[PDB]
């Protein structure tokens, strides 16, 4: 459905549509320009614009595929940090729901797979390119994702406290301490571990956990 | 281009495996390879003489377009399947169990004589099993020859075998590291004296031993049977070597794919604790409970050994979320006598919290129906449920005067359920209802009930009123063992409900209902099912009163008997003469009125009855034309429904000329076809039914469309 | 209560009289793990202690627990056995 | 239903992650340690100078475009460089000057001898930007070694009548100027190439020689563009009017039309007897040759005898 105008006209039309904010038509134009001229002067710019349009068009799987293709084809592109940041954004977007967001539902109890993937991607970006312009936002998102993952572990430990599975509670809180020591969820979970130790009549471990809690009362 | 049998999708996936993909380079040296591969595929199916030739056309800027010209021939058909060396059985009997067909009867038009290599290998395996399950223990397939006519449309099959002798099991000897469960294993290796050897029995015994060990945490035992044959007396002694291994413990239980449902919603259904020794039966029970929940399209389990650990595993449940809800909505009037609207919101998993929330109502010029219901399936950790329901119904006729059949009702209900077994669960609750009727058209049944209540309304004029406040104790019991939550393919569900008016209520009565749905699969794949569904109901007064006529049972419709108009089966109203409160120009007044006759002429208005019994037999079959990817999102069935409603209090002595509505003999029947689709707006059910058995006053309705789960 | 069905909450790792008798002082950590299996619960703080807890709660029948605490030294050699057969 | 211009440059979501509580370490009481941290979820300590939230531009960075030539092009901080086909001798500077004048861009300083110049403020028009930017540029032409390249340096940018310092906008607009100049040069080059191609008329001789696939093709001794352009007319002559076509894919389809014997000798070098179904055709690219492949409606390829009838002349129709 895309005319076969010379490459410059197609690129200009795609840029105009992107500027206008019509993501679908810009995506169609860019796909035509990429699958007609696979290796040309437009290749890198067209791939980056396709990634951006897929992200803004909520075509997250396509954005992930394009990001992987760009990373593997151009491992040392100067604007590679932007692609890593976009991958982090895509994974973080897969970890969101609009209907639940409207009603103010805390989604930390749902699947943390995409949150883990986003954390990995943002950590890669931050460590690899400390001086990039996306490092501060990446760090803030990393903090948020760490808090969310700790809250997920807290939810599991709380449920097992309700169920009476004390060994599971102790193991979950120990994992929280080993993985997310500095989050608020770990501080909240510490009393759960003390209670689990008390129920199993292991008073020494309960005393140790109580000492830890007291030293960090706040 | 040119392919008439192999779809473009399978071809395209075959291309990517060989590296031919859009955007990549063209490896010319692989062309021949791909071509030959495809030809080989066509030969596996039996389409010999087929050709698959590739053409590469050069497009500018150093590009190419790959066109695969397919020229398929006529598929070869099996002319014969011969077994040489079968002296104990007959070729016909042996090949009757085969997938490949030598010939097809004229009546059977669903099978063909096409050939397939994989089917042939499975066929050889089936023959070997057939001969090994009869105690031969020496059956050997010496060779197999697949021939082909020179015209390449007459493929032939031959199997040369040797039966050997028939052996008997002398005794099973089990030895090894039995982990202290030897006594429980000797009971799985019990054999009858002189019984013939049987390979499938030995395999089942090995599987039973493995399952028995797994129930105690031994997730990875090794069980191998090496039968020692003795031809001197033709006896085989089994030797089952068992090594239980290590007892495994669960380290973590993880849930994947629950993007909407809360984690606790899935964890609370687990019988396998996290920090405890493994039990395979417990894991299976958790999976079955998750399936029975009905919140997930698919549920799978994966026990993954923890790396660098000989004792710990991780159980991962992978679920696919499903649309649990319906949004029934419609408009009936638009601009006739005002405006109207309807709502039908119903959610079984509200925002992934597990709550069941259903709100529906109808606002018209004469109706203001509203209903809200909220239930928490887990109000306690063990599964204690706490439900609640509010409803308010109004009928005013939008006249604000007399002779309008005003009927305003509203009530509350609180329920509390708790399990008693893994499948059974009881329910107890308290309900309150207020009903205020006014300006009732006189009828035999309603006036009889009113007299039973001590009221003496006039039989001629419509002026009358009746207020009743009823407090009821509700009880119930549900046995649920269904295979799934939305499209069951096995198991039975029985739901009993009832209510009794506790002393102090205006009217005393009791009511009880009993549903039932049994799914029996006939096919091993659970694609062909038989569904036997039934519903029963009985109510009556306790003292000198009678059951209120607004609690009557109604039958006929898309939920009870398809093919009849909703709430049309059962007793019909009989109106007394009015001689007052008559609108001459309205012309909507019934036979018994001033404008009409002055007798108890019977009408066609269904009133229901205090006793109801409906049954239904259904055959679930795969959808004739649907991609298997969407097989579980649509269900097709052929149904035969029966139903009857009668009023046990109908006095046949009086009103002798009129029909006797106390007879349960009048059983309506219907038959037809139904289709259910899990659309974005919930389940949509289309059904065409013919009511070949009906009685006077039964309004038929062949085609019916319904929103949401019928039952 | 006492009428709501509750499943069995098994917690810990299985212990048997023979298995508990198979471990004696001076045993290396690997030998103890071989004899009894890897513990499901250790001391995450500054001590080399292994906790073998054996919980069973059939549901409305009372909870029974046997707890075996094994204290090792820095070298990983078993130093103290503390077997508690039942709850206090 | 309601939107604003700013949804284009922001992230799809909310700034909730900016309100997450900070991470504080745990104190270990005396006489015991805390469990050893895995380190898998450790956040490196970086600098918080860049933008956060909705103030960050996720718009893709502007990569300089090598339109005029396929040589190397690269941007670094504030300057973009683009090599050109060979070096064009001393004609690169006048060509760039002419392309610059095309957009009536004002020039204040001139160094034609040294191949350097400066440009006065230039106004940009982008629907993406809520407020239009503007800035100054410097363009020079210098040899990078065995070739002559053009370099552009962005002196500064200004939006809302205020100075800017963000590297994103600087890179974006440096690439904008470089791409504008390069697109002008490439437009001139492609116009010249198109004029040359139009002037160079090609012969319409046809042949039935096959290729590596083994089938005969209605080969035409010409480049892909001209033969593709003239094939619709030739197919119209034989009555096989084109209904669908794809220049970038080569695939095309025709429809049957009854032509009598007089019509076939008029043009089309007689009847191949293809008188049933929708046929499809493909073209090739060989700068002097071009293969035409036909397929039957059933999905097969025409035999040599089937198409040899048209090969008789198959030249006047083109």
């Amino acid at each position: 459905e895309v005319p076969d105008n010379p490459p410059n006209e197609i690129y200009a039309t795609a840029q105009q549509k992107l500027q206008d904010g019509n993501w679908r038509q810009a995506i169609t134009q860019l796909e035509a320009l990429d699958n007609r001229y696979p290796f040309g002067p437009y290749s890198q710019q067209v791939q980056l614009d396709l990634i951006y349009a897929y992200y803004k068009n909520a075509d997250l799987p396509l954005a992930q595929a394009a990001i992987d293709r760009f990373i593997r084809l151009n491992p040392t592109h100067p604007n590679i940090d932007y692609v890593m940041y976009m991958r982090g954004l895509t994974n973080m977007a897969l970890d969101d729901s609009a209907l639940q967001g409207f009603f103010g539902v805390d989604r930390s109890d749902r699947d943390p797979q995409h949150a883990r993937a986003a954390f990995s991607d943002f950590s890669k970006l931050v460590r690899g390119y400390p001086n990039s312009q996306y490092t501060t936002d990446a760090t803030k998102r990393l903090v948020f994702l760490k808090d969310r993952l700790a809250k997920y572990e807290y939810s599991v430990a709380e449920y097992y406290t309700e169920r009476g599975a004390w060994v599971a509670v102790v193991n979950r809180v120990e994992g929280m301490l080993r993985d997310y020591p500095d989050t608020q969820a770990t501080r909240d979970a510490l009393p759960l571990m003390e209670n689990a130790y008390r129920q199993m009549q292991m008073n020494a471990q309960a005393e140790k956990v109580a000492k830890i809690i007291a030293a960090n009362s706040s | 281009s040119g392919n008439k049998s192999v779809k473009d999708d399978m071809l395209k996936q075959n291309l990517e495996a060989s590296g031919v993909r859009v955007g990549e380079s063209l490896d010319r040296t692989t062309i021949a390879d791909i071509e030959k591969g495809l030809e080989d595929f066509y030969y596996s199916v039996g389409k010999y003489s087929a050709s698959v030739k590739a053409v590469v056309t050069p497009l500018p800027r150093n590009r190419v377009d790959l066109k695969l010209v397919f020229q398929e021939g006529v598929s070869a058909e099996i002319q014969q399947i011969n077994i040489v060396g079968n002296h104990a059985f007959t070729t016909d009997e042996l090949i009757s169990h085969f997938q490949l067909r030598d010939e097809v009867p004229w009546w059977n038009v669903v099978g063909d004589r096409k050939y397939q290599k994989q089917k042939l290998a499975g066929d050889l395996e089936t023959l070997r099993s057939y001969y090994l399950d009869r105690g031969y223990a020496r059956f050997n397939i010496d060779s197999t020859q697949v021939s082909l006519t020179p015209d390449k449309k007459g493929i032939y099959v031959t199997v040369n075998i040797t039966e050997g002798d028939q052996y008997k099991l002398s005794g099973v000897e089990v030895s090894g590291n039995l982990a202290g469960h030897s006594a429980e294993i000797e009971q799985l290796t019990k054999i009858e004296p002189g019984e013939l050897y049987n390979g499938t029995k030995v395999t089942k015994m090995e599987d039973d031993i493995k399952k028995l060990l797994g129930r105690y945490g031994y997730a990875y035992p090794r069980v191998q049977s090496m039968p020692e044959i003795n031809d001197a007396d033709k006896t085989v002694k089994l030797r089952v070597n068992v090594d239980a291994g290590n007892r495994f413990y669960v380290r973590k239980i993880r849930f994947e794919g629950n993007d909407t449902s809360k984690d606790a919603v899935l964890r609370r259904e687990m019988r396998q604790m996290e920090g405890a020794w493994l039990g395979s039966d417990l894991v299976d029970q958790g999976k079955e409970r998750l399936n029975r929940l009905g919140f997930f399209e698919t549920v799978d389990t994966d026990t993954q050994r923890v790396p660098g650990s000989p004792d710990q595993v991780d159980v991962v449940y992978k679920v696919k979320e499903r649309n649990t809800g319906s949004f029934n909505f419609g408009i009936g009037y638009g601009t006739e006598s005002g405006v109207s609207f309807q709502a039908g919101v119903q959610q079984d998993n509200w925002l992934g919290t597990g709550y069941a929330v259903g709100i529906n109502g109808t606002k018209n010029d004469y109706q203001t129906y509203a209903e809200l219901s909220v239930t928490n399936p887990y109000f306690t950790v063990d599964g204690v449920s706490l439900g609640g329901r509010l409803f308010y119904n109004d009928f005013q006729a939008d006249d604000a005067d007399l002779s309008d059949y005003t009927n305003k009702s509203y009530g509350t209900d609180v329920t509390l359920g708790f399990p008693i077994n893994e499948y059974n669960s009881l329910r107890a609750g308290l309900g309150y209802v207020h009903n205020s009727l006014s300006n009732m058209q006189p009828q035999v049944a309603m006036w009889r009930y009113l007299y039973s209540m001590g009221e003496h309304p006039s039989t001629s004029d419509q002026d009358n009123s009746f207020k009743t406040d009823d407090f009821t104790f509700n009880y119930g019991w549900t046995y649920n063992k269904l295979d799934r939550g939305y499209f069951p393919t096995d198991g039975s569900r029985v739901n009993l409900t009832g209510k009794v008016t506790i002393p102090g209520s205006d009217n005393e009565y009791y009511k009880v209902t009993l549903d039932t749905a049994t799914y029996v699969p006939i096919d091993d794949d659970h694609k062909w099912v038989v569904l036997g569904r039934t519903r029963w109901g009985y109510g009556d007064g306790l003292g000198g009163k009678e059951m209120p006529f607004y609690e009557n049972f109604y039958a006929g419709g898309s939920s009870t008997v398809r093919g009849f108009q909703s709430n049309t089966i059962g007793p019909k109203a009989v109106y007394f003469p009015h001689q007052a409160s008559n609108y001459d120009p309205d012309y909507d007044y019934e036979c018994a009125t001033q404008d009409g006759a002055k007798d108890l002429c019977k009408s066609d208005d269904a009133v229901g009855g205090n006793a109801m019994a409906v049954a239904s037999l259904e055959f679930i079959t795969p959808t004739p034309f649907i991609s298997d990817k969407y097989a579980n999102s649509v269900r097709t069935s052929f149904f035969w429904d029966m139903g009857t409603v009668w009023d046990t209090n109908w006095d046949s002595s009086q009103y002798s000329g009129y029909p006797d509505y106390s007879d349960p003999s009048n059983i309506r029947m219907s038959a037809g076809i139904a289709l259910q689709w899990m659309s974005p707006l919930g389940p949509l059910v289309f059904s065409y039914a013919q009511p070949f058995k009906k009685y006077d006053g039964d309004k038929a309705e062949q085609f019916q469309f319904n929103i949401g789960k019928t039952w | 209560e006492r009428v709501v069905y509750r499943p069995d909450i098994n917690q810990g790792n299985y212990l048997t009289a023979n298995d508990v008798s198979k471990i004696r002082v001076g045993m290396t950590q690997q030998q103890v793990a071989y004899a009894l299996g890897t513990p499901l619960m250790s001391d995450p703080f500054g001590t080399n202690t292994w906790f073998y807890v054996f919980r069973q709660q059939p549901g409305h029948e009372g909870v029974t627990q046997q707890t075996l605490t094994l204290t090792f030294n820095s070298s990983g050699v078993l130093t103290n056995i503390d077997n508690k057969p039942a709850l206090s | 239903c309601s939107s604003d211009s700013r949804y284009k440059r922001q992230v799809s979501g909310d700034e909730a992650y900016l309100e997450a509580a900070p991470l504080a370490e745990l104190h270990a009481p005396a006489g015991m340690i805390l469990p050893v941290t895995s380190g898998d979820y450790a956040i490196p300590v970086t600098n918080g100078s860049g933008a956060v939230g909705k103030a960050l531009d996720i718009r893709p960075p502007a990569q300089p475009l090598a339109l005029v030539s396929g040589a190397r092009t690269q941007f670094t901080g504030d300057t973009a460089s683009l090599l050109v086909e060979n070096g064009r001798g001393n004609t690169l500077w006048p060509q760039v000057v002419s392309v610059l004048q095309a957009k009536n861009y004002t020039i204040t300083q001139r160094d034609d001898a040294g191949q350097t110049l400066t440009t006065d403020w230039v106004q940009w028009n982008r629907l993406d930007e809520d407020e239009q930017y503007r800035g100054r540029y410097q363009i020079s032409v210098k040899p990078q070694g065995y070739q002559q390249a053009v370099t552009v340096k962005l002196l500064n940018l200004e939006q809302a009548g205020k100075p800017v310092a963000d590297a994103a906008s600087m890179q974006r607009y440096s690439t904008e100027m470089m791409n504008v100049i390069s697109a002008g040069l490439d437009k001139s080059a492609t116009d010249a190439a198109n004029a040359a191609q139009n002037r160079a008329s090609t012969t319409m001789d046809v042949q039935s020689a096959a290729d590596d696939t083994g089938l005969p093709m209605l080969v035409v001794r010409g480049p892909f563009n001209v033969v593709w352009q003239r094939l619709p007319a030739a197919l119209e002559k034989v009555g096989m009017k084109v209904t669908d076509s794809t220049r970038s894919q080569g695939n095309m389809a025709v429809t049957y039309k009854p032509l009598s014997d007089s019509d076939w000798q008029e043009l089309g070098a007689s009847d191949p007897g293809l008188a049933s179904g929708d046929y499809k055709l493909q073209v090739g690219d060989l700068d002097n040759r071009s293969s035409l492949q036909f397929i039957d409606p059933k999905g097969h390829t025409l035999t040599q005898s089937q198409n040899d009838a048209l090969v008789a002349v198959f030249q006047a129709a083109f």
